[PDB]
C-alpha cells in the first residue's frame, strides 16, 4: 500500500509504578518494522519520543511516568516505523491516571498462633519507586482486602472474607490440615480493580 | 463523617461510564483545573470555591453537554445526580460545606417576623441598633 | 482593617435618623433577634448567619418598610446604602466575610472555558477525574 | 376635669451608670399629686413598679439598670396620681440603651514635666458599677477624647486637640503662665454625644 498502517489501539496496564504501555500490532508487519512510543504530561502541550523503535507490543514507560501518583497523569502513543516511512500516531484513548492502575499486594504471610491463623498483607515494594512514594503513602485510607481460603487436602474451593486492614485472622476449626489464602485490595474511595495474590499456604 | 469514601467511588464509577466518551474527543493537552484552583481548596475561601466549582458543572458544564450529546445524556445525569448526593452529605457534616448552610437563628427570627406580618416590620427596624451591635460583636471575634 | 469604626458609626448616624420614628410604633415587647443569633454569629456558621441578616434587611425589611412609609423612605433607604457599603469592606477584608468571596481560581477557569467554546465542554468533562480528585484532597484537609 | 392627665414627656438622662429618668409635669399639678414610675426589659413583656409615688420630677433609675452594658436595654414609663386616680402611663419615646448614655470622663491630671504639659485623663469609676463592669471594658476600643486648651492669664479662648489614648502630651511654648484644660470624649464606633470635663489647671 501507500503508507505504513497504524497500530489499531494503544492502552496501559499497570501495577504500582509498573507503567507498560501496550498495542496491538498493524497488519501484515515485516520483520524490519518497529515502533516509536512518546509520552505527553498532561499540562504541557509538548510529546516526547521514548524509544526510536521498538521490536514489541509493548513498552516501559514507569522510568518516565514515575510522577503518575502526584499528577494528573499522561498520554501515551504509538506509530509503526519501517525504513523511512511511518504511520499515523494511534495515542491512548484515555488519559492515564493512577485511576488505570490496578491494585496489587506485594505479599502475604501465614503464622500459626493460639488457635487461629494470623495473616499479614505484604504491599507492594516496587524497586524505583521513590523513596518517599510509599503505597501507604499514595493510598492512605481506606485500603480494604478481599480474601479467599482454600482448604488442602480437599477440593478446589474458597471461603470469602472481607478486611480493612493489612493484617486479619481467621479462627481455625481444628479439623482442616493445610490451609492455602490469596488476596485482593482495593481502596474504598476508588474503583480501582484489584488483582488477586499468587496462593499462599501453610 | 458518615459515608464520604463511598460517596466518592459513586462519583468515580459514575464517570468511568463516561471516561472514555470525553477523553477521545479532547485533543487539546492543556490543564483546565490549574492547580490554582486547588490551592483556593486548600486556602479559607475554599468552602467558596467547592461550592462554585459543583455549581459550575451542574449548571454550566454537564446541562450543555447533555444538551449537546444526547447518547451520553442520560449518563452525564447520572453523574451529575451523584454530585448532588455528594454536596447534601458534605454540609450535612459541617466541617465540609458550612457556606452552603443557612442560619437557622436567621430562619426562625424570619418566621417570627412574618407572624408578625406588618407588626413585623417595625419590630424588625426598631431593634437594628441590636443588629448593628451584633455585627459589632461578630467582628471582634477577629 | 481599614476603617471599620467609621463605618460602624455611620450605620450608627444613620440610625438615629430614624430611631424614633420606629421605636415609637412598636409595642410590643420581645426580642426579635434572639441572643441565638448572636451566638450563630460566633460560631463557625457566623458568616453565613450575617450574610443572610444583611440580605434580610435589605431585601424583605427595609424594602418593605420604604414602601409602607414614604415620610422615613429617603432616611431607610440611606441606612441601607449604609450597609451595603459595611458588606463591601467586610468581604474586602477577607477575616470577615468569606461566605460572599468568590473564587478566583473558578473565575479565571470559567473564563478559559468559555474562551474554549465548545471545546471547552469537552476539557471540562474529561478533567472530571482531576475534579474528584481536588474534592477528594479538600476533604482531606478537615 | 375628668381623668388625671398624664406626664407629656419621658425621657432618660444617663451618665455613666447614672441612669437618671425625667419628665416633664401635667399642667396645674396639685401638691398632693406624685408620679408612678415603671421599668421594662427589653426581651420580657411585663413592667416592674419602681416608685408607687414620687414628688420630683426625675428618678435614679441605676440601681435597676444595672446591666444596661451586657442587655438590650430598657423602657421606662411614668404616670401621675393624684388620691386614688391616675393619669395614663407615659413611656419614653425610645428604647434606652447604651447609645443613649452620654460619655464623660472621671477627671484629669496635669503634670509638668522637661518642657511640656503631660495629661492623665482617668476614666469614671461610679460607685454602684459591677466590679467587673469597668469603662475600659465595656468601651475597649476607639476610645477618643477632643481637648480644649486655655491659657492664663489671657482672654476666654481655646486651642482644640484630638486624641486617641488616655494620656496626651502638650509642647510648651514657655511665655505662657498657666494652662486650663477640659476633656471630651467619645468611641470612634459610636454617635455617643460627650460631656465637656470641668476645667483643669495647673
Amino acid at each position: 500500500g501507500t503508507e505504513l498502517p497504524s497500530p489499531p489501539s494503544v492502552w496501559f496496564e499497570a501495577e504500582f509504578f509498573h507503567h507498560i504501555l501496550h498495542w496491538t500490532p498493524i497488519p501484515q508487519q515485516s520483520e524490519s518494522t518497529c515502533y516509536e512510543v512518546a509520552l505527553l504530561r498532561y499540562g504541557i502541550e509538548s510529546w516526547n519520543s521514548i524509544s526510536q523503535c521498538s521490536q514489541t507490543l509493548s513498552y516501559d514507560l514507569t522510568a518516565v511516568t514515575l510522577d503518575l501518583y502526584h499528577s494528573n497523569g499522561y498520554r501515551a502513543r504509538v506509530r509503526a516505523v519501517d525504513g523511512s516511512r511511518h504511520s499515523q500516531w494511534t495515542v491512548t484513548n484515555t488519559r492515564f491516571s493512577v485511576d488505570e492502575v490496578t491494585l496489587t499486594v506485594g505479599s502475604v504471610n501465614l503464622e500459626i498462633h493460639n488457635g487461629f491463623i494470623l495473616g499479614k498483607i505484604q504491599l507492594p515494594r516496587p524497586k524505583m519507586a521513590p523513596a518517599q512514594d510509599t503505597y501507604e503513602s499514595i493510598f492512605s485510607h481506606f485500603r480494604e482486602y478481599e480474601i479467599a481460603i482454600r482448604k488442602v487436602p480437599g477440593q478446589f474451593t474458597f471461603t470469602h472474607k472481607k478486611v480493612k486492614h493489612e493484617q486479619f485472622s481467621l479462627l481455625t476449626s481444628g479439623e482442616v490440615g493445610e490451609f492455602c489464602v490469596q488476596v485482593k485490595p482495593s481502596v474504598a474511595s476508588r474503583s480501582n480493580k484489584g488483582m488477586w495474590s499468587k496462593e499462599e499456604c501453610i | 463523617c458518615d459515608n464520604f469514601p463511598q460517596m466518592l467511588r459513586d462519583l468515580r464509577d459514575a464517570f468511568s461510564r463516561v471516561k472514555t466518551f470525553f477523553q477521545t474527543k479532547d485533543e487539546v493537552d492543556n490543564l483546565l483545573l490549574k492547580e490554582s484552583l486547588l490551592e483556593d481548596f486548600k486556602g479559607y475561601l475554599g468552602c467558596q470555591a467547592l461550592s462554585e466549582m459543583i455549581q459550575f458543572y451542574l449548571e454550566e458544564v454537564m446541562p450543555q453537554a447533555e444538551n449537546q450529546d444526547p447518547e451520553i445524556k442520560d449518563h452525564v445525569n447520572s453523574l451529575g445526580e451523584n454530585l448532588k448526593t455528594l454536596r447534601l452529605r458534605l454540609r450535612r457534616c459541617h466541617r465540609f460545606l458550612p457556606c452552603e448552610n443557612k442560619s437557622k437563628a436567621v430562619e426562625q427570627i424570619k418566621n417570627a417576623f412574618n407572624k408578625l406580618q406588618e407588626k413585623g416590620i417595625y419590630k424588625a427596624m426598631s431593634e437594628f441598633d441590636i443588629f448593628i451591635n451584633y455585627i459589632e460583636a461578630y467582628m471582634t471575634i477577629k
